[PDB]
RNA sequence: UCAAAGUUUAGG
RNA sequence: AGGUUCGAAGACGAUCAGAUACCGUCGUAGUUCCGACCAUAAACGAUGCCGACCGGCGAUGCGGCGGCGUUAUUCCCAUGACCCGCCGGGCAGCUUCCGGGAAACCAAAGUCUUUGGGUUCCGGGGGGAGUAUGGUUGCAAAGCUGAAACUUAAAGGAAUUGAC
């Protein structure tokens, strides 16, 4: 089980520390990683010049073409 | 999900047991697993017994019989029909057919 | 190991009251144990029991009475400072009207009320209802 | 069941398990209530007054309830000393 | 017209049995659904929680029936939480409310700390659970309302628990098992074995006992 | 290889004979007619098919007792002759056969009166494994 | 029971359970019976405390008593020993017997033909008499039942130590219960012996 | 069951236990006075011996101890009446 | 088959081992 | 007292 | 060092549309012994280790204790082999409304919302991936440690009715 007794604090703060990695939302708000792939460079928004329409296709389940800007 | 308490598998206090090949397919098999019959069995059977007997020189003469243990895999023992299925209650039931 | 002793004994009387016991013996013994049943007597949760000597750490023999729902143990024995005892009462007895927090103190042990009464926190032990 | 006031309150208060304390709830449906009859004691012969003892649900299907039951007499004088 | 086929039902319709409360002291089931609308005319009252359609496969297609969960309360100490299935929800809504009556219980209550007036809220910190949904009751202080999911608020409104604070953990999703969990709760309150009780029991006669007389009817 | 008789039959016969089992008889074109007068049959063949499992019955009967049936007078001889008295077997003359084990369960009680005293039996080895 | 003075052992009682046997228990000892035995002999066979037995059997009878209607003290046998000394206790008592094949939920079924809700049973062998035993758990019903030493003990809430095997000692207890629920209360005097014999209870396995 | 008196335990169930775990926990075990035939004077083993317990005069052996109690040479009475 | 798309990984990862000991 | 028997609209 | 047997590779014979496979005939490494590596398996009870308590029943293996009768050996002794007990701790079993559990099931997987005996390891939708990358170990094969972008609404467990 768990660390428990009471001069523990370090054991049990450090393991909480070590595990809250394997979280997922939390490793994505920690490692720079997703800011760096971020084109909104932890941004809001973001201003961009079009360059071309490219109509998109719809995933299977429904047929229909999506008509996108690339930006 | 786990089929027998058992695993199909008498072991329990060992954690190795030396194999048997199967008489039939030559499969290996644990020990503690696999079917086995014993057979005793007649030399001579019901057909020519009477047969042998007349035409025995030695008088009376108790005949001899043929002892055989088998060793049948799961998969074979099944086939042969050594060993049927069973329902989920009849599976427990460790007593012999008579 | 046998590393709280006082937490095996209330373990041991909660489950023999769970099966519905008369009486039941726990057997390591010590003065925190008998003063947390007398605690316990003083209530009227558990009846007048006896502590048997062996030459030894000593037996303890005691009658029950199906009033006594739960009686645990708080490992660590936390420091409670009165202020914070409000909270513990809160989120460990099941009502602000019967339960006690046994903590020991200077003063000595008693449950909670006692300690409020003397004003006088000290470490928590367990809990009883 | 009283409040502040000391007036009583709760719509009933429970029955409770002679052998264990323990209140037999509004629907056990495996409990007891045992009438017992007594004596006169000069002719033995039903003499009007019962010895009653409720039972936990719990208790029977333990299979304690006979000795229970048993004790329970020997402590009120139904039964007499059976060493 | 009631023509009771049980020996409770029968001392019920002749007035004999004044109140339920009778009835649930020495836990005699209730079996007829008459009983119960007798002694709660009025105040008696079915929401329908929800209706789940249940299906099944049949080699022809499959069979797809309905099931109801209805709960019942005087808003004023009873609670029911009846379930039934049928091939047609009517019948099935019907049916669930007749099997309510027949589960409804005394909800016990309690006070909060100052014990005045009446009691509002729960006794002690109840639990209940059924099927991985547990829900906690916990006691809590006047014109707090029922802090909690809208299931238990609907059904401890019916029982007549004007404050509590309450948790769950589990696939409360599962309505059916999120309601019989706090039923087990609300249930549990008055077989919680407090200080309040402890007072070693009267026992009395048992209307079976006391009215023998007049179940051999004369 | 098919005539089995149905339960819509089967019933009327045993019913039938409950009632009348004075007028039927082994003849089956007698009871055969009986079916007719006693019974509203309401096809030729279902009385002739009643009537000839009624023979079988009655057949049956005429050799002990059938389990699905009351007959008046069997359940009356059933009667005399589960209510006998003989001349008693629980005093089992004098001298009853008693056990050193059964006896000493005698002086725990008090008692000394005719019954003898026997055992020799060494635990021998109860069933085998 | 209060084996006081009055309903205590007397010579010619115990003489008629040693004939039949009631004490020559079994060999397979339940540890709820323990309490109802002086020992276990050579082969290996329990003896059973008459004195206890007594106590019990008159304690059973002091529950049949208090049941105010006797018609609803029911009683059961399932074997063909009981079948027989139910009746006949029923007839002498005036209880209602359920003689051979109790039909599952006589207790339970408002719905059925054979419903009763009576307020005891009288069990004799808990082990084959055990779905009444278990439907007297859905119904508020406390119980008497004839236990042998292997005999465990659910749901009964006043077990009576006998040798419930042997048809005689079954027979011979039905008998005494009879006796004594009549003598408490009804119309015997305990000084004078009983007009009625215990051969009468016994079954007759076919015979003549 | 349900029902012991765990302070007043019967002797018949106080030493059919484990000599931990009687309420006080006893020895199973005694000294004897050992006779032997020849040699008059009375030795003093202990049941479960483990030594070779030759005599005072030294001319027999006593005991020829065993994983339990020790065996005692044929002709060698002992009384335990002590403690 | 898991065990089969081992065996493919171990030979794929001993191909790429091969591929930098050229370099 | 064990031959061979692979596949199955995108079009709801 | 050795090489009977079997037998990856390989070679033929069959079977098949195909069979580089299953069946048959050969047959290398290996399969064995000695001396060095390797460090992984469904290395499984898929169940960490110590400690406590909480229901029955029969069994079995070791040690001890007690007991009337057997076999005997020779005339008792000592026996040892049975017999019926109890104790301690073993491998397991059946049994139950212990109590749990999503359950199947488990006297443990129980004594958990009435949550705290101690302490280790360890998981955090599914894939990408035990991949890449460094570091390290190995003669090697590999092992240990070990991400990310990108993808995706489920994947998964238990159990029910069907169909096959
Ligand atoms: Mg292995
Ligand atoms: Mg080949
Ligand atoms: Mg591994
Ligand atoms: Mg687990
Ligand atoms: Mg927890
Ligand atoms: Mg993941």
């Amino acid at each position: 089980g768990k660390c428990r007794g009471l001069r523990t604090a370090r054991k049990l703060r450090s393991h909480r520390r070590d595990q809250k990695w394997h979280d997922k939302q939390y490793k994505k708000a920690h490692l720079g990683t997703a800011l760096k792939a971020n084109p909104f460079g932890g941004a809001s928004h973001a201003k961009g010049i079009v360059l071309e329409k490219v109509g998109v296709e719809a995933k299977q389940p429904n047929s229909a073409i999506r008509k996108c800007v690339r930006v | 999900t786990k089929k027998r308490r058992n695993n199909g598998r008498a072991k329990k206090g060992r954690g190795h047991v030396q194999p048997i090949r199967c008489t039939n397919c030559a499969r290996c098999v644990p020990k503690d697993k696999a079917i086995k019959k014993f057979v005793i069995r007649n030399i001579v059977e019901a057909a020519a017994v009477r047969d042998i007997s007349e035409a025995s020189v030695f008088d009376a003469y108790v005949l001899p019989k043929l002892y055989v243990k088998l060793h049948y895999c799961v998969s074979c023992a099944i086939h042969s029909k050594v060993v049927r299925n069973r329902s989920r209650e009849a599976r427990k039931d460790r007593t012999p057919p008579p | 190991v046998r590393m709280n002793v006082l937490a095996d004994a209330l373990k041991s009387i909660n489950n023999a009251e769970k099966r519905g016991k008369r009486q039941v013996l726990i057997r390591p013994c010590s003065k925190v144990i008998v003063r947390f049943l007398t605690v316990m007597m003083k209530h009227g949760y558990i009846g007048e029991f006896e502590i048997i000597d062996d030459h030894r750490a000593g037996k303890i023999v005691v009658n029950l009475t199906g009033r006594l729902n739960k009686c645990g143990v708080i490992s660590p024995r936390f420091d409670v400072q009165l202020k914070d005892l409000e909270k513990w009462q809160n989120n460990l007895l099941p009502s602000r009207q019967f339960g006690f927090i046994v903590l020991t103190t200077s003063a000595g042990i008693m449950d909670h009320e006692e300690a409020r009464r003397k004003h006088t926190g000290g470490k928590i032990l367990g809990f009883f209802f | 069941m009283q409040n502040d006031a000391g007036e009583f309150v709760d719509l009933y208060v429970p029955r409770k398990c002679s052998a264990s304390n323990r209140i037999i709830g509004a629907k056990d449906h495996a409990s007891i209530p045992m009438n017992v009859a007594e004596v006169d004691k000069v002719t033995g012969r039903f003499n009007g007054q019962f010895k009653t003892y409720a039972i936990c649900g719990a208790i029977r299907r333990m299979g304690e309830s006979d000795d229970s039951i048993l004790r329970l007499a020997k402590a009120h004088g139904i039964v007499s000393q059976n060493f | 017209e009631w023509l009771p086929v049980t020996k409770l039902g029968r001392l019920v319709k002749d007035v004999k049995i004044k109140s339920l409360e009778e009835i649930y002291l020495f836990s005699l089931p209730i079996k007829e659904s008459e009983i119960i609308d007798f002694f709660l005319g009025a105040a008696l009252k079915d929401e329908v929680l929800k209706i789940m359609p249940v299906q099944k496969q049949t080699r022809a297609a499959q069979r797809t029936r309905f099931k109801a969960f209805v709960a019942i309360g005087d808003y004023n100490g009873h609670v029911g939480l009846g379930v039934k299935c049928s091939k047609e929800v009517a019948t099935a809504i019907r049916g669930a409310i007749i099997l309510a009556k027949l589960s409804i219980v005394p909800v016990r209550r309690g006070y909060w700390g100052n014990k005045i007036g009446k009691p509002h809220t729960v006794p002690c910190k109840v639990t209940g659970r059924c099927g991985s949904v547990l829900v906690r009751l916990i006691p809590a202080p006047r014109g707090t309302g029922i802090v909690s999911a809208p299931v238990p608020k609907k059904l401890l409104l019916m029982a007549g628990i004007d404050d509590c604070y309450t948790s769950a953990w589990g696939c409360t999703a599962t309505l059916g098992n999120f309601a019989k969990a706090t039923f087990d709760a609300i249930s549990k309150t008055y077989s919680y074995l407090t200080p309040d009780l402890w007072k070693e029991t009267v026992f009395t006669k048992s209307p079976y006992q006391e009215f023998t007389d007049h179940l051999v009817k004369t | 290889m098919g005539r089995v008789r149905t339960k819509t039959v089967k019933k009327a016969a045993r019913v039938i004979i409950e009632k009348y089992y004075t007028r039927l008889g082994n003849d089956f074109h007698t009871n055969k007619r009986v079916c007719e007068e006693i019974a509203i049959i309401p096809s030729k063949k279902l009385r002739n098919k009643i009537a000839g499992y009624v023979t079988h019955l009655m057949k049956r009967i005429q050799r002990g007792p059938v389990r699905g049936i009351s007959i008046k007078l069997q359940e009356e001889e059933r009667e005399r002759r589960d209510n006998y008295v003989p001349e008693v077997s629980a005093l089992d003359q004098e001298i009853i056969e008693v056990d050193p084990d059964t006896k000493e369960m005698l002086k725990l009680l008090d008692f000394g009166s005719l019954s003898n005293l026997q055992v020799t039996q060494p635990t021998v080895g109860m069933n085998f494994k | 029971s209060g084996a006081l003075d009055v309903l205590q052992m007397k010579e010619e009682d115990v003489l008629k359970f040693l004939a039949a046997g009631t004490h020559l228990g079994g060999t397979n000892l339940d540890f709820q019976m323990e309490q109802y035995i002086y020992k276990r002999k050579s082969d290996g066979i329990y003896i059973i405390n008459l004195k206890r037995t007594w106590e019990k059997l008159l304690l059973a009878a002091r529950a049949i008593v208090a049941i105010e209607n006797p018609a609803d003290v029911s009683v059961i046998s399932s074997r063909n020993t009981g079948q027989r000394a139910v009746l006949k206790f029923a007839a002498a008592t005036g209880a209602t017997p359920i003689a051979g094949r109790f039909t599952p939920g006589t207790f339970t079924n408002q719905i059925q033909a054979a419903f009763r809700e009576p307020r005891l049973l009288v069990v004799t062998d808990p082990r084959a008499d055990h779905q009444p035993l278990t439907e007297a758990s859905y119904v508020n019903l406390p119980t008497i039942a004839l236990c042998n030493t292997d005999s465990p003990l659910r749901y009964v809430d006043i077990a009576i130590p006998c040798n419930n095997k042997g048809a005689h000692s079954v027979g011979l207890m039905w008998w005494m219960l009879a006796r004594e629920v009549l003598r408490m209360r009804g119309t015997i005097s305990r000084e004078h012996p009983w007009e009625v014999m215990p051969d009468l209870y016994f079954y007759r396995d076919p015979e003549e | 069951p349900l029902a012991k008196d765990l302070l007043h335990p019967s002797p018949e169930e106080e030493k059919r236990k484990h000599k931990k775990k009687r309420l006080v926990q006893s020895p199973n075990s005694y000294f004897m006075d050992v006779k032997c035939p020849g040699c008059y004077k009375i030795t003093t083993v202990f049941s479960h011996a483990q030594t070779v317990v030759l005599c005072v005069g030294c001319s027999t052996v006593l005991c020829q101890p065993t994983g339990g109690k020790a065996r005692l040479t044929e002709g060698c009475s002992f009384r335990r009446k002590q403690h | 088959r898991a065990k089969w798309r081992k065996k493919r990984m171990r030979r794929l990862k001993r191909k790429r081992r091969k591929m930098r000991q050229r370099s």
